[PDB]
RNA sequence: GGCAGCCAACGUGUUGGCUGGGUAGGGGAGCGUCCUGCAUCCGGUGAAGCCGCCGAGUGAUCGAGUGGUGGAGGGUGUGG
RNA sequence: AAGUCCAAGAGUGCGGCAGUGAGACGGCGGGGGAUAAGCUCCGUGCGUCGAGAGGGAAACAGCCCAGAUCGCCGGCUAAG
RNA sequence: GGUGAAAAGUACCCCGGGAGGGGAGUGAAAGAGUACCUGAAACCGUGCGCUUACAAUCCGUCAGAGCCCUCGACGUGUCGUGGGGUGAUGGCGUGCCUUUUGAAGAAUGAGCCUGCGAGUCAGGGACAUGUCGCGAGGUUAACCCGGGUGGGGUAGCCGC
C-alpha cells in the first residue's frame, strides 16, 4: 500500500538562506516550504521530516511598501491594558531576527508537530552563522515555470 | 450597528452570490 | 516462585481506604521493618494491618515450617466489606445517612531468598 | 455552593492521591542488650527506659 | 404468561460495551453513555470511510508534485502531459513511482514534457 | 522487472510472485487469468506507449476468494428518530501473479 | 463488485432496464423473550444461567462451534 | 400534433388508515411601518430549511453546488 | 425465602484480647463454612503490559511511528492474504431525549447500575379487509343430553 516511513528513514539535510534584499513574505514562505518538508517525494502529514534552515543576513530583509512604519506587531500581557505594539521598523533595530522568523512561524501548522518543526529553523541577523560543521548548502529561491 | 452592517455585507462574498439567510 | 504464607482479616470496623493509606505504607517490605513502621506510624488503622501481617508470619512459622527472618510481605491489599447504614437527624426536620464501613485485609508473605 | 457536574474519575483520583502518610524515620537503640528501632524523636526516652518497647 | 426480561434486554447491552473496549472516561462503562458514544462512533466511521479516499489522493497529489518540481515541472502540466500521451497511471501508482524507484518517475516526466504543446499558453 | 495490472477498476504495482486482493473474479481457484497492464518497468526502462502497452499482459492465479473486513453502518440523525443499521463485507479475490 | 424495490423478456429462474435521503404518517416482511398442542433430539460422561475465545448474518441478532464456572433441566420443527 | 412511456412510479373515481391545521428565511409583486426591523400581512407549477446528509461561504437551519443502497488506498467534474 | 443427600456445622494445633484467619480434618464439592445454591452490573482494590508532566481534548473516528503478545513460513531474525493490546502524531468532528421556525445549546429531563413501568380485554356490538364452511340460502340464542372440546335445540337474525 501507500507508503509510510519507519524508524530509520528521515534524512535530514542543512540549508541556508541568504536574505539580503529578499521580500519577507517570499523568503519566509520558502523557508516554511522546505522546513515542513514539502519538497520530499516521501512527503506525509504525520511525520515532521523536513530540513533544517538557516536564514543569514535577517537584517537585510526587504519589505515592501509602507509597512516599515504603518505595520504592528501586537502582544498582549494578559493584564487589563495589557496590549502592546512595536512596528517593523522598531523590530528591526530592536532585535531584527524575530521578525523573519514571526513570519515563518504564522506559515507552520500550529499544532504540536509545528512545534516540533520549529525547532529546525535558525535566524541570524549576521551574515554568519556557527553551524559550519553540518556543511550547509546554498539554497537558491527559484521558480518552477510552467 | 457594526454588528448588522458587517453579518448583511458579507452576503456579498463570491461564494454566496449576492444572497444569504437574514439578508 | 516462592513459598508463601497467606493472613485474611474481615469485617474490621475500618474504612477500606483509611486501612490502605497505612497499608501503602509497608507493601513489598521485610516482615519486622514493616511491623515496626506499623509500630511507629501514628494512625490508628495500623493495629489492624500489623496484627494481620504478624498472624501471615506466624503461618509460616507454623504451617510452612521456614525461616522467620527471609519473609517480605509480597501482596497486602484492603478490600470494602458490608456496610451498615445509620441516621444523624439533622436541622429543621432532616435526616443525613451514615455508613459504618469495614474492610478485608488479605496479606501474602513470601520467604524470598537473602 | 454545589457541584455543577459529577467529578471524573481522573479528576477524582487526582487529589484522593494527595491523602497519604509518611512512614517515621527509625534508628536503633539498644535496650537490656537486644536491639530495637524507635523514632529518633523518642532516642533519649528509650535510652533511660521511658518508652515501652513491647 | 409473565416473562422476566432480562434475558433479552442483557443482549444488546452486552454488544455494546463489547465495542465500547477502549472509550476513555464512563463511556466504556456504562450502557447508556457507551450507546451515545457508539452513536458517534459509526456516524464518523461512514463519514471518514467516505473521505478517506480524498485523503489519500490528496497524500499521492503532494507527493507527486514534490517529485515533479524535483524534476523541474510542475504537477498540473505533468499531469495535463500525462493525459496527451495516452499514459493512463492513476496517482496511487504514479506516488509509489515517485517514492520506490525515481528514475522511472523521471522518464515518465520525460515522456510527459514530450508530449506537450510548445506554448501551453497559446490560445488554442 | 514489475507491471501495473488494471482490475476492478483498480491499479496494482506488481512483481511475478506478489500476491494482491483484488474485486471479485469469475475464476474458480486454481484458474489462470490474464489481465491488462498501465506500466511495466524493466530494469532502467519504462514502456508507456498504448499500443505495446496492449502487447504484454500479466499472468495470474486464483488462490481463493476472500470476504473483506466487516463494516457495520449506524445511520443515524439527532432528535428525529431515525436509525438505520446494516453490514457491509465485500467479496474479493487473491491473485498470485506468475508472469509478466 | 455486493444488496434490494418496481417492471419487462424468454420463460419458470434467470437476465435486463429503471429506481432505493427522509420527520409526522401509511404498508410489508422479520429478530429476540416466555407459556403451551403435536413431533423429534440433547443432558450428572454435566442442562440452564453467567464469563470468555474464535467466528457468523443485510438488521434486530446467531453460534446442536468451543473453553471456565456451574449443578437439573433444555434445544429444534410446525401450529396456539 | 407530438414528446416522456421495461416511467412520471403521473391523472381520475370508491374505500381502509392517517398525520397536519404554531411555519422559517431567500428571489420577484405588493399592503401596514418612517417606502425602518432578523418586523408584520398577503401573491408566486418560485427555491431551500422544516423532513437534507456531502462540497463552498473562516465558523454559520433557510445563500451557491449537489439529492447519501453498500464497498474500493481508481478516474472526470460543479460551486469555490 | 434457598448450606448440604445427610449437620457429617470444622475435633486438635498455631497468630490474635476477641473478631478474623492458617494448618488439620468433614464432605462429591468448603470456587457449599450456619455472613452459607447460581453469584451478573454498578462501585472498590491489587499485579502486569503499552502510554502519559510545552500541553487547550463532546473525549470519538480515519491515517499512523514505536513498543508488547500471539499464529505461520523460511530459518535461526525477517516477512506474511496474518490476528490482538497500547498508542506519539496528523485530518475531520457542537452529547442523548423531548419540544420547537430553528437547540451543542446558557430551553426540558436524566448521578450510576440491576429489577420493574404504558394501545389491553369484554361484547352473535359497528365498518372495512383477509381466510374458511355451506350457498338462494346461511346460522342457531336461552336451553336439554355428554366427567370434554361432542350432539340435539327454528325462537329469532341477516339475504330474498
Ligand atoms: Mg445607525
Ligand atoms: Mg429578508
Ligand atoms: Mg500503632
Ligand atoms: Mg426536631
Ligand atoms: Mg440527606
Ligand atoms: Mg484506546
Ligand atoms: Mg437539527
Ligand atoms: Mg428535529
Ligand atoms: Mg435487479
Ligand atoms: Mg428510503
Ligand atoms: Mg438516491
Ligand atoms: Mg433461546
Ligand atoms: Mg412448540
Ligand atoms: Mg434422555
Ligand atoms: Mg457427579
Ligand atoms: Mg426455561
Ligand atoms: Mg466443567
Ligand atoms: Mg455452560
Ligand atoms: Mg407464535
Ligand atoms: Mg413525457
Ligand atoms: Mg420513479
Ligand atoms: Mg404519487
Ligand atoms: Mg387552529
Ligand atoms: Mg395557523
Ligand atoms: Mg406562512
Ligand atoms: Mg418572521
Ligand atoms: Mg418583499
Ligand atoms: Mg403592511
Ligand atoms: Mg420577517
Ligand atoms: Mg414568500
Ligand atoms: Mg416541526
Ligand atoms: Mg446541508
Ligand atoms: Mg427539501
Ligand atoms: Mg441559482
Ligand atoms: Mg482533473
Ligand atoms: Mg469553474
Ligand atoms: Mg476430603
Ligand atoms: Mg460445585
Ligand atoms: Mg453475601
Ligand atoms: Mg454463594
Ligand atoms: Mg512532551
Ligand atoms: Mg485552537
Ligand atoms: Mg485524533
Ligand atoms: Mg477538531
Ligand atoms: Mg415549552
Ligand atoms: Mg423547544
Ligand atoms: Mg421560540
Ligand atoms: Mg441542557
Ligand atoms: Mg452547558
Ligand atoms: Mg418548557
Ligand atoms: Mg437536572
Ligand atoms: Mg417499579
Ligand atoms: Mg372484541
Amino acid at each position: 500500500p501507500t507508503y509510510t516511513p519507519k524508524a530509520g528513514d528521515t534524512t535530514r539535510s542543512w540549508y541556508v538562506i541568504d536574505a539580503s534584499d529578499v521580500v519577507l513574505g517570499r523568503l519566509a514562505s520558502a523557508a516554511a516550504t522546505l522546513l515542513r518538508g514539502k519538497h520530499k517525494p516521501t512527503f506525509t502529514p504525520n511525520v515532521d521530516g523536513g530540513d533544517f534552515v538557516i536564514v543569514i543576513n535577517a537584517d537585510k530583509i526587504a519589505v515592501s511598501g509602507d509597512k516599515l512604519t504603518k505595520k504592528f506587531a501586537y502582544r498582549h500581557s494578559g493584564y487589563p491594558g495589557g496590549l502592546r505594539k512595536r512596528t517593523i521598523g522598531e523590530l528591526l533595530e530592536k532585535h531584527p531576527t524575530r521578525v523573519v522568523e514571526n513570519a515563518i512561524i504564522g506559515m507552520l501548522p500550529h499544532n504540536k508537530l509545528g512545534r516540533q518543526i520549529q525547532k529546525k529553523l535558525k535566524v541570524y541577523a549576521g551574515p554568519d552563522h556557527p553551524h559550519a560543521a553540518q556543511q550547509p548548502i546554498p539554497f537558491e529561491i527559484k521558480q518552477v515555470a510552467q | 450597528a457594526k454588528r448588522g452592517r458587517k453579518k448583511r455585507d458579507r452576503k456579498h462574498s463570491k461564494a454566496n452570490h449576492g444572497k444569504r439567510p437574514n439578508a | 516462585e516462592f513459598p508463601s504464607a497467606t493472613a485474611k482479616a474481615r469485617y474490621v470496623r475500618v474504612s477500606a481506604t483509611k486501612a490502605r493509606r497505612v497499608i501503602d505504607l509497608v507493601r513489598g517490605k521485610s516482615v519486622e521493618e514493616a511491623l515496626d513502621i506499623l509500630r511507629w506510624a501514628p494512625q490508628a488503622a495500623s493495629e489492624p494491618v500489623a496484627k494481620v501481617i504478624a498472624s501471615a508470619a506466624a503461618n509460616a512459622q507454623n504451617n510452612e515450617g521456614l525461616d522467620p527472618s527471609t519473609l517480605v510481605v509480597a501482596t497486602v491489599y484492603a478490600d470494602e466489606g458490608p456496610t451498615a447504614k445509620r441516621i444523624r437527624p439533622r436541622a429543621q426536620g432532616r435526616a443525613f445517612r451514615i455508613r459504618k464501613r469495614t474492610s478485608h485485609i488479605t496479606v501474602i508473605v513470601e520467604s524470598r531468598p537473602p | 455552593a454545589v457541584p455543577k457536574r459529577r467529578m471524573s474519575r481522573a479528576n477524582t483520583r487526582s487529589r484522593r492521591a494527595q491523602w497519604k502518610a509518611e512512614a517515621p524515620g527509625l534508628v536503633t537503640v539498644s535496650v537490656a542488650g537486644q536491639q530495637r528501632k524507635v523514632p529518633r524523636r523518642l532516642l533519649k526516652a528509650a535510652r533511660l527506659g521511658l518508652v515501652d518497647l513491647d | 404468561a409473565r416473562v422476566k426480561r432480562a434475558l433479552n434486554a442483557q443482549k444488546k447491552r452486552r454488544t455494546v460495551l463489547k465495542a465500547s473496549k477502549g472509550y476513555r472516561g464512563q463511556r466504556s462503562r456504562l450502557y447508556r453513555k457507551a450507546k451515545e458514544q457508539q452513536l458517534h462512533s459509526l456516524t464518523y466511521a461512514y463519514r471518514d470511510r467516505r473521505a478517506r479516499k480524498g485523503e489519500f489522493r490528496k497524500l499521492w497529489i503532494s507527493r507527486i508534485n514534490a517529485a515533479a518540481r524535483a524534476n523541474d515541472i510542475t504537477y498540473n502540466r505533468l499531469i495535463q502531459g500525462l493525459k496527451a500521451a495516452g499514459v493512463e497511471v492513476d496517482r496511487k501508482n504514479l506516488a509509489e513511482l515517485a517514492v520506490s524507484d525515481p528514475a522511472a518517475f523521471t522518464a515518465l516526466v520525460d515522456v510527459a514534457r514530450a508530449a506537450l504543446p510548445e506554448d501551453v499558453n497559446a490560445p488554442s | 522487472t514489475y507491471a501495473i495490472v488494471k482490475t476492478g477498476g483498480k491499479q496494482y504495482k506488481v512483481a511475478a510472485g506478489d500476491v494482491v486482493k483484488v474485486e471479485k473474479l469469475d475464476s474458480e481457484p486454481g484458474a489462470s487469468v490474464s489481465l491488462p497492464v498501465a506500466l511495466v518497468v524493466d530494469g532502467a526502462n519504462v514502456t508507456s506507449k498504448a499500443d505495446d502497452l496492449a502487447k504484454v499482459a500479466v499472468t495470474a492465479e486464483v488462490l481463493e476468494h476472500t470476504k473483506g473486513p466487516k463494516i457495520r453502518i449506524h445511520k443515524f440523525k439527532n432528535k428525529t428518530g431515525y436509525h438505520k443499521r446494516q453490514g457491509h463485507r465485500q467479496q474479493l479475490t487473491v491473485l498470485k501473479v506468475t508472469g509478466i
